[PDB]
RNA sequence: AAGCAGCUUUACAGAUCAAUGGCGGAGGGAGGUCAACAUCAAGAACUGUGGGCCUUUUAUUGCCUAUAGAACUUAUAACGAACAUGGUUCUUGCCUUUUACCAGAACCAUCCGGGUGUUGUCUCCAUAAACAGGUAAAGCUGUCCGUUACUGUGGGCUUGCCAUUUUUUGG
């Protein structure tokens, strides 16, 4: 996350409840910086996949106990919202309708796919396998390429 | 077209829990 | 001929007034300046006098006149 | 008018794909390292953005956003 | 500037619970190291609308007037209270040829940036806003909805006040 500094305040109470879950994504993180051996380019991607799905279960985990389950108030997660363990933007889009299970921020822009649609794991997977049936194939996508997700719509 | 219902008892079925659920179906 | 729920002279300014003085003349036009006398200056005045019948009609234009002078004054419609 | 403004990432991915640059021997790194030569005519202004950004002698560690290339060849502050 | 009269306002006590008329509403506020389009070197210099006047056919120029607006920089003139670099040409230096240069000019440029307007998107906080036509844009308009158009309490002031010659207390 970010440093400990003179200028950032300490926790407000109720933090050291929550460290355990935090220090076990913190030590995730930590083991996921490393370069392994790492020779495809398959796998090679899949080492960012990792990172991607600790960022969103550790952001996840702050919405969770703060919207979902009220038990950090909100002095304790705007300071964890300063201290970066969680994205505004994320959590942001976590209010949102229709964006409630998401992946990343990176697949709901319309700017950076080649289409100027959103990305594919977007779609429902009742959706996909809609079109699978009207094609008469199985469903030709399993795993997204900015994250992993193997669908990540509000439904599914 | 899937009930609300049946998009529950569905997306039980991915393994995994999240946005990461394999819906890949091995067994 | 009319007239809202007028409380004053100043909120009825630039109107149509027809003012009545001692001397038997009536003096129609348009207003632009008041006083505690009730000093009018008229903006198009017109001075009409009846000699003894025929009202004598007087181009006058823009006048000061002295409010001791006056008797009355009537509001008849808008300006313009 | 379509337009969601710029996604803000986690510095561990950032991190992650600067520590796969180390071994740069797989032929996967080809395209990316056509962009490592590309992205010499964009380092100098990186540098600028550097010194510009360098942290005064009141602070500690200046925590600074930054772009940084798909495949990690330069690192815009 | 104490008070009263008047006007206006919201909280209202009130007449209809009508047809009216004002105001407000006919899809919010704060922002963000968000981007997109304009626009930023000049008759001290800018546009909108309208009329009129001149070509040999009233077309692209150019003036005189009428009003409504000119955000952003500008006078020890300039978007930036800061300041680099490159090209061409000329003139100097170092010189041993060029690059790399010394350092001045002239004309150009290139980079770090910046302001303002509008549109859009994003974040946070909230929440009769109903129907119909269009443009490049808006309650733009039509239907329409709250306080409410006829008194009194409570606030504000745009006012006046607290007979003896020239005005209002008699020819
Ligand atoms: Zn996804
Ligand atoms: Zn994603
Ligand atoms: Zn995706």
């Amino acid at each position: 996350p970010r440093i400990k500094t003179r200028r950032s305040k300490p926790a407000p109470d109720g933090f050291e409840k929550i460290k355990p879950t935090l220090t076990d994504f913190e030590i995730q993180l930590r083991d996921a910086q490393k370069d392994k051996s790492s020779k495809l380019a398959a796998k090679s991607n899949e080492q960012l996949w990792e990172i991607m799905q600790l960022h969103h279960q550790r952001s996840r985990y702050i919405y969770t106990l703060y919207y979902k389950r009220k038990a950090i108030s909100k002095d304790l997660y705007d300071w964890l919202i300063k201290e970066k363990y969680a994205d505004k933007l994320l959590i942001a889009k976590w209010r949102k309708t229709g964006y409630e299970k998401l992946c990343c921020l990176r697949c709901i822009q319309k700017n950076e796919t080649n289409n100027g649609s959103t990305c594919i794991c977007r779609v429902p997977r009742a959706q996909l396998e809609e079109e699978a049936r009207k094609k008469g194939t199985q469903v030709s996508f399993h795993q997204c390429v900015h994250c992993g997700c193997r669908g990540c719509a509000s439904t599914d | 077209h899937f009930t609300k219902s049946e998009l529950k008892r569905r997306r039980k079925t991915r393994k995994g829990d999240g946005p990461w659920g394999s819906w890949s179906s091995s067994d | 001929i009319q007239v809202a729920h007028s409380s004053r002279l100043a909120n009825l300014i630039d109107y149509k007034l027809r003012v009545l003085t001692q001397d038997g003349r009536v003096y129609i036009g348009q207003l632009m300046a008041f006083d505690k006398h009730m000093n009018l200056v008229l903006n198009e005045c017109i001075e009409e006098r009846v000699p003894k019948i025929k009202v004598e009609k007087r181009v006058l234009g823009l006048t000061i006149l002295r409010g001791e002078q006056i008797l009355s004054t009537v509001v008849e419609d808008k300006p313009l | 008018n379509l337009y969601t403004p710029k996604a803000e990432m986690p510095p561990e991915h950032l991190r992650k794909i600067i520590n796969t640059h180390s071994d740069m021997a797989s032929k996967m790194y080809n395209t990316d390292k056509k962009a490592f030569l590309g992205a010499l005519k964009y380092l100098p202004h990186a540098i600028l953005k550097l010194l510009e950004n360098m942290p005064h002698p009141w602070e500690q560690a200046k925590e600074v956003k930054v772009l940084y290339h798909t495949s990690g060849a330069i690192t815009f502050v």
